[PDB]
């Protein structure tokens, strides 16, 4: 669960690049 | 009244998985319904799931395929899904989304109600007081159900729960015959059978059995095959609940609703959760299963100033004999009481395979008694349970000890046990059984024993049938 | 037109200037014309899952505009060749290069364009006639065993403009044009039908016919049906070729696994010499069958799409009016391929790591079956049965794939892990096992060996009685030893660990109920506290001697040369030995 | 072929562990070899993995150290990795990168081949039928293998698997000794060995063993220590496999590849995945490691029109003596068979401690029989196997209860277990046994029981051979 949460947050912050 | 013409767009940034993301939407609204059109003139539908200013998102029910960047059009309806609820569906069959499948027309409904439904006043609720006739002796005799009582049916994959459910459909009735046959002419009883995710074979089995019984004057059959859209799976129970509420309250009926395979319903919930981009919870199921299942279960009971009730009986497919699985645990938490089936009894070719040893009805003590039925029904069920327990225990001692050390009373217990599974548990497919003759059968079984060891019942009530 | 590639990684290619094309359509990319299927489109950016080798590409390479959605061509020339995930005519490809070794980016139509077949139109065709989407144009002499036919696709009626006379026509050699409401058009012998969406039907028909299964124990305990769905864990494939000899099914279609190359190789090598008898004629080869083979070195896309092409082909061929079957050596590779593509697309998985798509897609693949009423000439009925599953990882009954099978399919085959680690390939955890039907064989049994029905019930009683007495043994008496020994002997008899030696490859159902009946009778006479008039089990144990030895040796018959009457005589002498040995008591 | 001057860039935009991200590269190539020059002047190499617009990422096969944002150069050859390969590679030694380490000259290539090789067409592949002598008793006769058959060796830390590998590679031979010996002696076995994540001591043990055998005329050695960089291991196996392909399908010889410590390959791949921030599968390993193991385990079997063969004999370690650990499971799904060296047998000093119970060799099905090995073979192994399993059951029952409940048959099973372990399992350091001798030993171990006990054996065979 923690690993999935971490990658989801990574994808999210990548999404807000612009 | 909606006097606002519909809007059709053509711009779309793209899609994403089974969802559809577009832009420049004028004043989007959540859970808004929408129709779609492909380049080849193919029509679909959808529901709105996410909104961010001008960027709307919508899941296509039929399933995304062949969608083009420019040559596609959506058309908003500007309203949540609107159920065409009414009284005349009885004797009709519908698919997942309510489209007729029995070669009938679009329903000419007199009412338009919200699909999601609303909760009831907790103040406005009554204590259940009567029972419902089921026709299975193991059910009525041991764990009789009441009006508003919610009882599930636990069953393993690959058991004949579906046939038992169909029998309960074609057999369920009231008990007004006890007071007078003339009083039974008030046939306010009804049935609402919804099957989801079921193979076409058993769907055909259901519809054929119903058509054979010739009792669809008081039935509302919703059906949803497995291959149908995943989204529509979470839609059918809400439609069934809305229709059941309409019949029970606005039409003052006593509706027995039954639901099947809520494990697959949980899988559909998982589908939408994956579509929502929300991290899964325990055992992968979403952490808000509780609220949704609670809203589904609690739509029943009796109300003040009304003549009607709703009784729910779901069927849960216990995954691989896992009592600790979250779904059955929470379903036991919400509902009241439970009924078990057995694989070993199914292997013994005794139908229906119902295990009464762990079975328990929560509020049976007030669902049964004098006036409602014969006075000593609960007494009889308690006697049968205790005698069955003693018979099982002495058989277990027997299997290792031996008949050399066995006394006559134990032989009588063994005979009672054998006759009990041979006769009382055994029902058969088309044996319309009533409460009175089942009570007679139980009395005949109890009469194998004299009064000496029939201790738990006062003699004042044993004189009623023991000396016959 | 065409557009440009944007920078890539792994088995996926991004691409700009892709706007205007459907996201579920084919495409060609690179100088080697790599075949691909668009999987995600946003704006003009678009990622595309590639099918074959995914190296040696460059940014900015040409991206030819899309063709049509994924599709397979069908008609003549099937049931005679070998294919793969995306229908490469490999038997042709070997000759196309004269070296084989590397198949390299080939684009060869699955149907040979220089082979001609003889077509005779049906007499009922008339000039200007109207033809619905299911009427058979005419007969085409395919080969020897089965001559399949052609009909209009699912299209409305139209006045006939010209039908070709009888004659030998090569390649396409357009057979007829037809007229519609303002549209004249030309039709070839073959037709191109998209995968992932199969032609509809008129109605589903009540399936009532036993399956002449090519394996004992499976049908002996949990019967199947000729038009249903089944699940068999791959602890093998011999049952399909056994059906080819026993079942009335006209054609069987085995889809490859690729997880092993070796048994794929021996299947391909041993297929030609499959001999049996149809109508008094020795058909040395079972050529009338479609084979698709995928290997693990092929990328994930071909592995995913192979079963879809297979089911499309089998559904096409059953729409002709033949009963058929399918064997599936998949459902572990498929789930892992789904997981891989989901991880590449970067969306969150489920608990086990498999996407939520698993249940829906797996059910869609399974169901796809049943006997059928036709959309055209009423003569066509057709049907299909699906069979095949995978051994879960270390006997994982709780695998999400397994729960999906238990949800959708209804014939489940048990296999205990505790016995499966012991190379007991035909062993069963019958506790986790359900029979789809019991009423199907009522009419069959009323006419053939009605006394099977209670014997198997008694056997199941033995099977659970041992399931309890085993734990009693873990921690005794002779009365329980009766059932324990009967259970051990029947288990040795039925769970036939023969290693596929040729003597086990025979299924005379009526000469395989005999030992079941013998064991049941032996138990029935031994259940009366051993002594028939009531002596312990040991007394009969040391009394019987070689009798149990020959009861065990019962299995080693070779029905092909024994002769059925001699086998009945063997049953008879077995039975009389039982009665003599018990009359001595 | 390329006929243009090379190209060079200097824009370095970051270093993320064993990766080096960079910017402003025009028209790159996926899977393309890059050279590096450091500020101190040392030379290096890498592989382009990610590509996006102008930015691209690489992986330095020897790690990153001393690299600088502006004082480091990089060079793009614009070509897929092409390795050198010649028949002369026999008798040489190299590191993971392929550079010499044994003082010998640089490689003198006969041809340039592709690291990815090519996907062989399955129709050419000829199904193996020859059965190879091993000399080991546990493998011969019971879990035998064939020419071209890929079998792994499951082992664990501290187990003596290294000398088992030495024995299997040294005692290689063919079992068709029933004909003239002169035509038999022509056959030899080229060996190619690829150490990977192996400490110094084991490597020198292996090379000393090979020197004792005096077989360097046909041995190529690729070496890896612990102190070397880790990313070399990503490509080390592929070099050996490509050389094996060239030595088999073009030099016509019979080759036998040996691979070491595949869990180290899995660890290196997991490290690359951890650097690459892709979606992690179970236990953090990337999803596509299955396809990678497929691509590295498929270069086997013989081909039509030739006469060479390729047998894959990898060894892999199971952490914590686990069988459901990911890498063992996935390798089980690629490889056809297992051996399972056991620690418990090693505890009582039985060498080689091969656990026959979980072993398997599917391709034994048609590799044995009359004419090939012997008329009466497979049923002997099956009978011995079932007897061993039931004997282990009896041993467990003895542990639970005691010898008091055991019957005489249980004593017979226990002495069978003892003799089976003592004779058939225990072989010795250099005891090259023959196939007929092992069959005779199996018959000897069967003799202890009379005719009645055996169940999985034809009576005809028993009457033929048992009475002697």
């Amino acid at each position: 669960f923690y690993r999935l949460k971490k990658i989801q947050e990574k994808k999210k912050i990548i999404k807000e690049k612009f | 009244y909606l006097s606002q013409p519909r809007l059709t767009y053509k711009t779309v940034s793209g899609v994403n998985g089974p969802l559809v993301i577009l832009d420049h939407v004028k004043f989007p609204r959540y859970a808004e319904i929408v129709h779609l059109t492909l380049p080849d003139g193919t029509k679909r539908s959808g529901q709105v799931l996410e909104v961010s200013g001008s960027k709307a998102v919508v899941q296509v029910f039929e399933g995304t395929s062949g969608i083009d960047a420019k040559k596609t059009s959506c058309e908003f309806t500007g309203d949540i899904l609107r159920t065409p609820v009414s009284e005349d569906m009885l004797g009709r069959v519908f698919n997942g989304s309510g489209k007729p499948i029995d070669r009938g027309p679009v329903v000419l409904a007199e009412d338009f109600l919200d699909i999601m439904g609303q909760p009831i006043n907790p103040q406005c609720r009554i204590y259940p007081e009567e029972m419902i006739q089921t026709g299975i002796s193991a059910i009525d005799g041991m764990n009789s159900i009441a009006r508003g009582q919610k009882i599930p049916i636990f069953s393993a994959a690959g058991l004949p729960h579906n046939e038992i459910a169909a029998q309960i459909c074609r057999q369920a009735g009231l008990v007004k015959k006890s007071k007078d046959v003339v009083d039974y002419s008030e046939e306010n009883f009804a049935i609402v059978f919804a099957a989801m995710g079921v193979n076409m074979e058993t769907a055909r089995f259901f519809k054929s059995d119903f058509e054979e019984n010739g009792s669809m004057d008081n039935v509302c059959l919703f059906l949803n095959l497995a291959n149908d859209p995943t989204i529509e799976r979470i839609i059918t129970p809400r439609l069934a609940l809305t229709t059941a509420e309409f019949l029970a309250y606005q039409c003052e009926k006593h509706v027995l609703v039954i639901l099947t395979d809520m494990s697959s319903y949980a899988e559909a919930l998982r589908e939408v959760s994956a579509a929502r981009e929300e991290v899964p919870g325990r055992r992968g199921f979403p952490g808000y299963m509780y609220t949704d299942l609670a809203t589904i279960y609690e739509r029943a009971g009796r109300v003040e100033g009304r003549n009607g009730s709703i009784t729910q009986i779901p069927i849960l497919t216990m995954p691989n004999d896992d009592i600790t699985h979250p779904i059955p645990d929470l379903t036991g938490y919400i509902t009241e009481g439970q009924i078990y089936v057995d694989r070993q009894l199914h292997n013994r070719q005794i139908y229906p395979p119902i295990n009464v040893l762990p079975s328990l009805s929560r509020l049976m003590k007030s669902a049964i008694g004098e006036g409602m039925t014969r006075k000593d029904h609960a007494d009889v069920s308690n006697q049968l349970y205790a005698c069955y327990a003693i018979g099982k225990d002495v058989q277990a001692m027997k299997a290792v000890v031996g008949e050399e050390a066995l006394t006559s009373d134990d032989l009588l217990y063994l005979e009672f046990l054998q006759k009990f599974e041979k006769n009382f548990i055994t029902q058969g497919p088309y044996e319309n059984r009533t409460v009175y003759e089942t009570l007679d059968i139980g009395w005949q079984l109890l009469r194998i024993f004299p009064k000496e060891m029939l201790k738990r019942i006062p003699q004042s009530t044993l004189s009623e049938f023991y000396p016959r | 037109t065409f557009g440009y590639v944007h920078g890539v990684s792994g088995p996926v290619v991004t691409a700009c200037d892709m706007a205007g094309a459907a996201m579920y359509e084919l495409v060609r990319v690179g100088h080697s014309e790599l075949v691909g299927e668009i999987i995600r489109l946003e704006g003009d950016m678009a990622t595309i899952q590639v099918y074959e080798e995914t190296s040696g590409v460059s940014v900015g390479d040409p991206v030819l505009r899309t063709g049509k959605p994924l599709s397979v061509e069908l008609g003549p020339g099937i049931m005679g060749a070998i294919f793969d995930g995306i229908q490469r005519p490999l038997s042709d490809i070997s000759s196309q290069t004269q070296s084989i070794y590397i198949p390299r980016g080939v684009n060869v139509s699955a149907l040979s364009r220089d082979i001609k077949w003889e077509f005779i139109p049906s007499k009922n065709l008339r000039v200007g006639s109207h033809i619905t989407g299911g009427d058979i144009y005419g007969i085409v002499n395919e080969n020897s065993l089965i001559k399949h036919k052609i009909m209009l696709p699912p299209r409305n009626r139209g006045s006939v403009t010209y039908i070709a006379p009888p004659g030998n026509y090569d390649a396409s050699d357009v057979v007829l044009e037809l007229e519609f409401e303002g549209v004249k058009e030309k039709f070839s012998m073959v037709q191109v039908w998209p995968v992932r969406q199969v032609r509809p039907v008129t109605e589903k028909l009540p399936a009532n016919h036993p399956l002449l299964t090519g394996q004992r124990v499976l049908d002996a305990l949990f019967p199947c049906v000729q038009g249903g769905t089944t699940a068999i864990p791959g602890a093998k494939t011999v049952i399909s070729q056994s059906l080819s000899k026993y079942s009335n099914s006209d054609v069987i279609i085995y889809v490859g696994c690729g997880e092993r190359g070796n048994e794929m190789s021996e299947v391909l090598r041993d297929f030609p010499e499959l001999t049996m008898e149809v109508d008094g004629k020795v058909e040395s080869i079972m050529k009338r069958t479609a084979l698709v083979a995928n290997t693990s070195n092929m990328p994930v896309a071909a592995r995913e799409a192979s079963i879809y092409t297979g089911i499309t082909l089998s559904e096409y061929f059953r729409d002709m009016g033949y009963h058929v079957s399918m064997m599936a050596d998949s459902t572990s590779r498929w789930a892992e391929a789904l997981r891989e593509i989901s991880g590449r697309l970067a969306e969150m998985p489920a608990d086990s790591g498999y996407p939520a798509y698993l249940g829906a897609r797996l059910a869609s693949f399974y169901e796809r079956a049943g006997r059928v009423k036709c959309l055209g000439n009423p003569e066509r009925e057709g049907s299909v049965s699906i069979v095949g599953a995978v051994s879960p990882p270390g006997g994982d009954f709780s695998d999400p794939v397994t729960s999906a099978t238990l949800g959708i399919v209804q014939v489940f085959w048990g296999l205990d892990k505790k016995l499966a680690q012991r190379k007991h390939f035909p062993s069963v955890n019958w506790l986790i096992s359900y029979s789809k039907y019991m009423r199907a064989l009522d009419e069959y049994y009323d006419k053939h060996f009605t006394e099977f029905v209670p014997l198997r019930t008694k056997a199941k009683e033995i099977l659970q009685e041992e399931e309890d007495l085993a734990e009693i043994v873990q921690l005794l008496a002779e009365t329980d030893k009766i059932t324990l020994e009967v259970a051990k002997l029947i288990k040795d008899d039925f769970l036939q660990q023969n290693g596929y030696t040729p003597y086990d490859r025979f299924c005379p159902f009526y000469k395989t109920v005999g030992m079941l009946s013998n064991m049941i009778s032996f138990y029935d006479m031994a259940r009366r506290a051993v002594e028939t008039t009531a002596i312990t089990w040991s007394i009969i144990r040391e009394h019987m001697g070689e009798i149990l030895y020959k009861l065990s040796s019962m299995k080693f018959k070779d029905p092909v040369k024994d002769g059925e009457a001699k086998i009945k005589a063997d049953y008879a002498q077995l039975l009389e030995d039982m009665q003599n040995a018990f009359r001595s008591l």
